């Protein structure tokens, strides 16, 4: 079995023993020994991987016991500051040691001589990416042999090596990515080395020929080489790529059998022109350089060898014609980004393997018939240049495969250039001067696969344009000013993605595409309308479709295809959405609708024939009513279509209009209004007087739900135009479970007002000049909850109105003139809790109060008078009930000061000076009941 | 309560139980009964005087409008007493009913 928190497998470089992948990156937990867990493949371990991100990591010194057989080992990441000399005594057969990030900026790693003295048979030692290390200066006596070095990105300011250590098996040395200034000293008594990359340090002298002299591969990138010193005979592969090069180095341009020089990024000059040596240099990468021109002493060796010319980011002004004329070799040559204005027809052979061509980010004006003639190309680039068409140096290659000729001024696509290349794959014309596309100009072109006239002029679009291409696929046609698709790809049965997007396209014909589209994108558009998608059969086969940004105001069934699986119509004028939209396109996933201005997108739009998947929705940034009809916005049907933007998706409110999030919308707000409508299984519909026909009175609001369970009625009479007759109840719908008659004008409730209304919940005939209430206008009422009969003209109730109302727990007579509470309001009001009697006329404390079972009660803004405790004060029931009071700071106690002298009924405050103004001495409650026995109340 | 005549002419009329029932139009006109049912569609029309709100408002008697018209139609004025004699069942026992008709003049 594999030990703690580490997995085997078969290992790669001998896939018959175990190779182990250790990761203690997880926890700060033990570290099981490999020899304790006795591992049945230990001597099957060839190479262990041990991979940690925790810092200070440090091995048991018995960790790697047993593992006798252990050839290579890889640790990445587990920092410590110096191993366990025990630790590599017993894996003798460890050929190749990796060592990855032990040590940052913080900790400081020495690899010592003695860690490494039982590890001599070690051929590769690699240690990379990690700060401020010591490695000893007899690093290489420990490890004679030595092949392959690896200690890059390290940083180290100084490699210094005692000069009795050699290293004669030392291949590859690999110091890149350091802060070497000179080494001499390192390699001065290690000759065997071949391979060298001191690539991004700080070296500024470099001394090679004397040092290593078999030294075949030299990497010197991104340094501070301003001229080289001397060299081994041998190197064939030179990267000076961003040094301090003015021009061609001598040592490198002497070389014997130099393959490959990358001399870039350097600030080279093309008049310097050293001669190159070597016949065998094949590949040339003269890059982000200088040149004013090619010079011909370089090439002069390599003529018939010469293979890849990657020449970009110069000055070369014009290619002085025969300097590439015998290069046979030739297979890629870039010239982009210089400025030539005529690649001229002398510059290249008559038969040059040539298959990439790169000429991009020049002056370009004309390329004369015969430099392109007889050629293989497969990549020809000439982009952000000056060409007025289509040169007919391009009508001679017949293997050009890939083509860019975009940001040019080409005016225009002739017949005869692009159709006598049949294997031509790829077209770009973006960015041009198009003003159409002519028939016939990309019909021979049958193994066409994507076409690009983006960001051009087209206005028109030619019926035969595109016939003869059974392979074109992709074709983009963004940023033109294509008014219509008529005719122009109807017979393009190839195409699969199409891009019509930010055009002038007013109506969208579905007839008028090619039939095997599968991807359409039609944005920013001002199309406003689609034709039948069912009258269609270049439908079948369309997959996704966005007409984001457009002016659709409708879509139905017959204008949405079947077969999509995506639709994205985004930023439109949806105000409907036909009502069988979403039902039979079974195959659709997602749907977009942001943006749009709908308003009831009803539940029959979304209920998908046999979806068998989620429906996904954007309903967000749409002027919605959270009506009825919005019942799969709760998610509560099947198909369970699920609002993507539901926490930002907004509706307002279907009786005031105040915001609700989707998200949070319940089954309560869906409220759908009515002016009048019938029960289930009423069969009185059709007369006058029927109780389960709910008829709206006239000045009132009706709203209801689904299922004939909440009826609100919320009658007004806010008219200047004061109703001049008294409102009449008997009108109300009968099976009414709230009524607000609030503003109207309706000063008596007769005998039986309110009989038979076993649904009512909520009573507020509030704000209707209420003086009289006749017994028994409240009969029969079970369900009946709450009443309302603030802000009239009341000053006492009896309790001969209140007939059978049990339920009812809340009564509000704030507002009116309210002096008297009688017992008859508690004997028929049990389930009484919450009371209002603020604001009324209310002298002392109704002696029925002292018993009752109310929980919240008001009594503010009434003249109370308070005297010390003619056992019935006010302040005496207040200090014993005063959590009862939902506004105890806001009750004070009144004393008419004039009336009480004349009427000697002197109490405590009509001692103190009356308000200015008033008669009335006014005193917090709260001040009078903590200042009880403090100062008012001592005799 | 006293008949009412909406705006299409039609003329309503709701009478209790065991009270007598009087259907008229004027000059040169029939009565043509549109609608006919004895029984209890509503519990605040005709009220017991007891108390009791009735508990049965889908009470129909369907052979009302069919002894209505073949009694008051062709005539300018008809005349009964509303009972369970007339109607020849009872539609809801035990529940007050009243004959509640609509009824056109037409020129015969
Ligand atoms: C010889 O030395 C050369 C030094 O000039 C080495 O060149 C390196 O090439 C790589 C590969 O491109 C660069 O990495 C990136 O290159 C792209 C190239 O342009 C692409 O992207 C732009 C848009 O960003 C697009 O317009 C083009 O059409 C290309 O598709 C750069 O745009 C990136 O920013 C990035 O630089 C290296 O940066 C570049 N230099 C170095 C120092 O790495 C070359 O690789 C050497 N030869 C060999 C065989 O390795
Ligand atoms: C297009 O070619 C021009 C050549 O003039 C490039 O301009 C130079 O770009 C180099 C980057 O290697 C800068 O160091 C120079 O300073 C630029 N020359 C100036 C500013 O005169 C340009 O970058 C090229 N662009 C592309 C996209 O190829
Ligand atoms: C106490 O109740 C009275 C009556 O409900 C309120 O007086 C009304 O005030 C409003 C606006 O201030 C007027 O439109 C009405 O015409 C007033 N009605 C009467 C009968 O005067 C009074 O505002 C209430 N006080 C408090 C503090 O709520
Ligand atoms: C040295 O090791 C690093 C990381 O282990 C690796 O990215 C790099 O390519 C290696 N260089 C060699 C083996 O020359
Ligand atoms: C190419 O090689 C031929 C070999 O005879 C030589 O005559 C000619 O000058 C060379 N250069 C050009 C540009 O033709
Ligand atoms: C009557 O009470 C309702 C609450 O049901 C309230 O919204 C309305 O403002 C009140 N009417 C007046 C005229 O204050």
């Amino acid at each position: 079995e594999c030990p703690k928190f580490c997995k085997c497998a078969p290992d790669p470089v001998q896939p018959t023993s175990k190779l182990l992948l250790c990761d203690y990156s997880s926890k700060n937990t033990t570290i099981t020994p490999i020899a304790s867990s006795n591992y049945d493949q230990v001597a099957n371990i060839r190479s262990l991987f041990i991979s940690c991100d925790n810092n200070n990591f440090q091995f048991p010194d018995a960790y790697f016991k047993s593992l006798t057989a252990l050839h290579h080992l890889r640790i990445v990441g587990c920092e410590t500051t110096h191993f366990s000399v025990k630790l590599f005594e017993d894996l003798a057969a460890l050929r190749r040691l990796e060592l990855d990030q032990i040590s940052t900026a913080s900790t400081s790693f020495e690899m010592t001589e003695d860690v490494l003295m039982p590890l001599a048979r070690l051929e590769k030692f690699s240690l990379t990416r990690s700060r401020n290390i010591e490695l000893p200066q007899r690093l290489l006596c420990s490890l004679p042999h030595l092949q392959v070095l690896n200690i890059s990105s390290n940083e180290l300011p100084s490699l210094r090596r005692e000069e009795s250590c050699v290293a004669q098996q030392l291949l590859i040395v690999d110091l890149s990515r350091n802060r070497l200034t000179n080494i001499e000293q390192f390699l001065r008594g290690i000759p065997a080395i071949r391979q060298i990359s001191v690539a991004y340090n700080s070296i500024a002298e470099l001394d090679l020929s004397l040092a290593t002299p078999f030294l075949q591969q030299l990497d010197a990138e991104a340094n501070r080489i301003v001229d080289l010193t001397s060299l081994p005979g041998t190197v064939v592969h030179v990267n000076l790529a961003g040094n301090a090069l003015k021009r061609v180095p001598d040592a490198v341009a002497e070389l014997a059998s130099l393959v490959a020089l990358n001399v870039s990024r350097n600030e080279i000059e093309a008049g310097n022109s050293s001669v190159f040596s070597s016949p065998e240099l094949e590949m040339l990468d003269a890059s982000y350089n200088k040149l004013d021109s090619l010079p011909v002493e370089w090439l002069q060796k390599c003529e018939k060898r010469i293979a890849h010319l990657h020449l970009e980011h110069n000055s070369i002004e014009q290619l002085t014609g025969g300097v590439l004329a015998n290069a046979t070799n030739l297979q890629t040559l870039d010239l982009s980004s210089n400025q030539l204005r005529v690649f001229r027809d002398e510059v290249l052979p008559e038969n040059s393997k040539i298959g990439n061509l790169r000429l991009s980010n020049n002056s370009l004006e004309l390329l004369e018939p015969s430099s392109l003639s007889g050629l293989k190309l497969e990549s020809l680039d000439l982009s952000h240049n000056k060409l007025t068409e289509v040169p007919a140096a391009i009508g001679k290659v017949e293997q050009l495969k890939k083509v860019d000729l975009s940001h040019n001024r080409i005016a225009k696509v002739y017949q005869y250039v692009l159709n006598k290349i049949k294997q031509l794959h790829t077209v770009d014309l973006s960015n041009n001067q198009l003003q159409s596309i002519g028939p016939y100009i990309f019909s021979d072109s049958s193994e066409l696969h994507s076409l690009d006239v983006s960001n051009n002029e087209i206005s028109l679009l030619f019926k035969d344009a595109f016939a003869r291409c059974p392979k074109l696929r992709k074709i983009s046609m963004k940023m033109n000013k294509i008014k219509s698709l008529d005719e122009g790809l109807t017979e393009a049965s190839g195409l699969r993605r199409l891009d019509v997007s930010h055009n002038e396209i007013l109506v969208l014909k579905w007839s008028a595409l090619p039939e095997n589209l599968e991807i359409l994108n039609a944005d920013n558009n001002d199309i406003n309308l689609l034709t039948a998608a069912s009258m269609s059969p270049s439908t079948a086969n369309l997959k996704s479709v966005s007409l984001s940004n457009n002016g659709i105001t409708i879509m139905n069934a017959d204008q949405i295809p079947n077969s999509l699986e995506s639709l994205d119509v985004s930023n439109n004028r949806l105000a409907k959405l036909g009502k069988t939209a979403l039902a039979a396109k079974s195959q659709l996933r997602r749907l977009n609708l942001k943006g749009n201005l709908l308003t009831v997108v009803a539940t029959e739009s979304m209920k998908v024939v046999e979806a068998v998947h989620p429906l996904k929705v954007e309903i967000s940034e749409n002027p919605l009513i959270c009506d009825c009809q919005m019942g799969w916005m709760i998610g509560g049907a099947k198909p369970k279509v699920l609002i993507q933007d539901s926490e930002t998706a907004s509706c307002s409110h279907a009786v005031d209009g105040h915001q609700i999030q989707i998200q949070s919308l319940s089954k309560k707000d869906l409220l759908c209004p009515y002016k009048s409508v019938c029960e289930p299984e009423c069969i009185c519909c059709q007369y006058g007087n029927c109780d389960c026909k709910s008829v709206c009175p006239a000045n009132c609001r009706c709203f209801r739900d689904d299922q004939f369970n909440i009826n609100i009625v919320r009658c007004h009479g806010n008219s200047s135009m004061v109703p001049k007759r008294e409102f009449v109840v008997s009108e109300l719908p009968v099976s009414a479970t709230e009524i607000i008659l609030s503003g109207v004008t309706l000063p008596q409730l007769r005998t039986h007002s309110f009989i038979g209304r076993l649904r009512l919940q909520r009573l507020h005939i509030n704000g209707t000049g209420l003086r009289s209430i006749q017994p028994k206008a409240f009969h029969t009422l079970p369900a009946l909850k709450t009443l309302d009969l603030s802000d009239n003209s009341l000053i006492s109730l009896s309790g001969e109105e209140f007939l059978k109302c049990g339920e009812v727990s809340q009564l509000f007579l704030n507002g009116n003139r309210f002096s008297t509470l009688s017992r008859g309001i508690f004997e028929k009001l049990p389930n009484l809790k919450y009371l209002t009697l603020h604001n009324n006329s209310l002298e002392d404390i109704p002696q029925v109060l002292h018993s009752t079972a109310l929980s919240k009660i008001s009594l503010s803004s009434n003249p109370l008078r308070c005297d010390c405790s003619w056992e019935h004060n006010a302040a005496e029931w207040f200090s014993l009930h005063r959590h009862l009071v939902v506004d105890f700071p806001k009750v004070e106690c009144w004393e008419n000061v004039t009336k009480a002298f004349l009427t000697n009924d002197t109490t405590v405050l009509s001692a103190y000076p009356p308000n200015m103004g008033n008669d009335v001495f006014v005193m917090p409650i709260e001040e009078f009941l903590r200042d009880y026995n403090s100062t008012i109340c001592v005799p | 309560a006293d008949p009412t005549t909406d705006e299409s002419g039609t003329i309503s009329h709701t009478i209790c139980d065991g009270e007598a029932a009087e259907l008229s139009c004027p000059a040169g006109k029939v009565i043509s009964i549109v609608l006919g049912n004895y029984g209890r569609f509503s519990v605040a029309v005709c009220l017991p005087d007891n108390d009791i709100v009735p508990s049965n408002i889908n009470c129909q008697n369907h052979k009302t409008k069919s002894i209505l018209e073949k009694k008051c139609n062709g005539d300018s004025m008809c005349y009964f007493t509303v009972d369970k004699k007339t109607f020849t069942e009872d539609p809801c026992p035990n529940t007050p009913k009243y004959l509640e008709v609509k009824y056109n003049c037409v020129v015969p």
